[PDB]
DNA sequence: ATCTGGCCTG
DNA sequence: GGCCAGAT
């Protein structure tokens, strides 16, 4: 029905999905109406009170020296995942991107400026794409010219 | 590599499936991503253990009948609830001769009750034959088991099964009481009407 | 078959090309005697 | 619970697609708009406005184990009988039986003359029911007619189990 | 370094395994003559009638088998899995007109590839297996041409 | 700024 | 199924 139609476009409009898949998950649904109401009810944590990250409850983990710093949520589920690293980090809300527009202006990077202070090491845990390289190179540079040790 | 039977069938909802096997070292559980009931089958466990590969050993093709197929299931259950890895050793090849049974004679029950008694015998769940018998133990209460029966399940229970046929050629009843007593109820019993 | 085993084992030391091998290599006599002439070689 | 939903869904791109979700809230309430206009057809089964589907408002009709199979059924366009959609099958493991089928509503919708596709599952379990509704209509005057079985359509000899061959063999046609 | 040359060759001969392939085969045998050793210790370990290949002049088909029903198979593969299977008594194209004679209905265990479609259309009593859904899994899983068919294939029982 | 064909993950 | 290299 509409609702299908609407559903469907919904499911096709969020990333990572399939129009085809889109429509077999819709039918997936109509077939199972508990699940419905199990997903809307799940579906319903903020950002941290010092660092801004997403915080299963007060503090993120992070807070809860070494600073690293990263783009996206996957960077620091990897990061995780690999579990080397305990200090600090930061995720930052985007790249520089000529092409795109984006400028430092847009960054969130003087919470990165006061966090400076009691910083032994920093990592560039930035993307491999060229674009997160040389961002990253930039602000490793503006970042060295204040006199902070800066490693790779 | 192990080598067991097919007695549990529990769909998954992702679209795998749960099985539930026993071999001569104790029962078991698996699943699979994305092998017919009652077959006797090689398999290869990894770790529940997901299964890898699977051969057939045969089929048992006269299963197909409702009565039949129900006291199979039956016969299933009751083998995998006294599946004791102590116990499997014994009940597997007695749990293999049951279907053989049950899948050739001509009454399906014969067979079947024969492998049943032995199974409980078997699993630690011995009643105490020392008319009718209630709790696994003789006397005024329960179901009147009869002369007869009473011979029959002693003669059962203690003489090897091919002089015991004839003997049985209602203990069914009191094999369920008694089963019913030693482990609870059963997921199977509605079926029987 | 034994054999046939055997030779399927030896190449995997995927199992679908082991076993096309090993059967190409049975219906090919004498490109296997050729194989096992370089094997020795 | 976000995650065990997400999981529910048939890891990584499960993740991220909550995490989008948590950051981009009007998706969701969108989606939970949709939901909510989201939230069987008395006869047949399918989806419909309301009560009744457009095509309600019929000499075949074709026994279905559940409402994706149906789909599937309509999908192929080879049918347009009427469906009687069951709540499932037969199963002594799970205490389902005569008690727990619809048995009594399939009853006052089935005549003396007319034909009921077997199209119950390929299983032990589905074949005691295939064989079971079977003997229950030929009881009540009615044909009993079965799918054939064979082999699949681009179906290889070598991966094929033995009973399938044997049902082929069994099976097989003049030409 | 010329012997490791007639190797390379013989193994690139066979299907499935480019040259390269084939030098990185004998590259990673030649240090490790261990496992090369065992797998050249390990290898030793068609009637006209049938067509079957096997040890000696007659196939064990030929060596309680019935010459009543014959089957024509498209691949040797599919005679090993049914010989696996084992539910014929009896004994295993353009060769089957002058093969007419002492067969009385003809069994037709060629597999439905395309190939096999144009030659039972050319060689157009003889019987084939039906088309038909297969055994367990889940309806979802198929596809729709042979739900057509099953669904016009439908047999009364 | 548009558009065809090759590639990896599934 | 979906993303990227290279020519117009
Ligand atoms: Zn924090
Ligand atoms: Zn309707
Ligand atoms: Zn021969």
């Amino acid at each position: 029905p509409e609702s299908l139609l609407k559903l469907t476009r919904a499911l096709s409009r969020l990333p990572g999905i399939g129009p085809k898949t889109a429509q077999r998950l819709a039918l997936h649904l109509a077939f199972h109406k508990e699940e419905a109401e199990a997903l809307a009810e799940a579906l319903e944590v903020r950002a941290c009170r010092e660092c801004g990250n997403l915080a299963e409850g007060e503090l993120c983990p992070i807070c809860q020296s070494l600073l690293a710093v990263v783009e996206s949520v996957a960077d620091l589920y990897a990061l995780e995942r690999s579990g080397e690293f305990r200090g600090l980090y930061h995720v930052l809300g985007g790249a520089l991107n000529p092409l795109e527009g984006i400028g430092p202006k847009e960054l969130n990077l003087e919470g990165l400026f006061r966090r400076l202070e009691g910083v032994e090491e920093v990592v560039l845990a930035t993307s491999m794409t060229v674009e997160g390289e040389a961002t990253a190179l930039y602000l490793a540079e503006e970042l060295k010219k204040r006199g902070v040790r800066v490693t790779r | 590599l192990e080598e067991g039977i097919v007695v549990g069938r529990k769909p998954l909802p992702q679209g795998d499936l749960l099985l539930r096997l026993v071999t001569p070292r104790g029962s078991l559980e698996a699943v699979v991503r994305k092998l017919s009931l009652f077959h006797h089958v090689r398999f290869q466990l990894y770790a529940l253990p997901t299964l890898t590969q699977a051969e057939l050993l045969g089929r048992l093709h006269g299963l197909e009948a409702p009565r039949r197929f129900l006291l199979a299931a039956f016969l299933a259950e009751l083998a995998y609830r006294l599946a004791s890895p102590e116990a499997a050793p014994r009940i597997y090849p007695l749990l293999v001769s049951g279907l053989r049974g049950i899948a050739k004679h001509e009454d399906p029950l014969l067979p079947l009750v024969w492998a049943g008694w032995r199974v409980a015998k078997a699993g630690g769940i011995g009643p105490n034959l020392e008319l009718r018998l209630k709790r696994g133990r003789l006397g005024e209460e329960g179901v009147y088991l009869g002369r007869e029966g009473v011979e029959a399940l002693k003669a059962t229970l203690r003489l090897p099964g091919a002089q015991a046929l004839p003997h049985l050629e209602r203990l069914f009843l009191a094999l369920k009481a008694h089963a019913e007593e030693a482990l609870g109820p059963l997921r199977s019993a509605e079926a029987i009407g | 078959p034994e054999s046939l085993l055997k030779l399927t084992r030896a190449l995997s030391r995927g199992p679908k090309t082991a076993q096309r091998l090993a059967l190409h290599l049975a219906f090919h006599k004498e490109e296997a005697e050729a194989l096992a002439e370089a094997l020795e070689g």
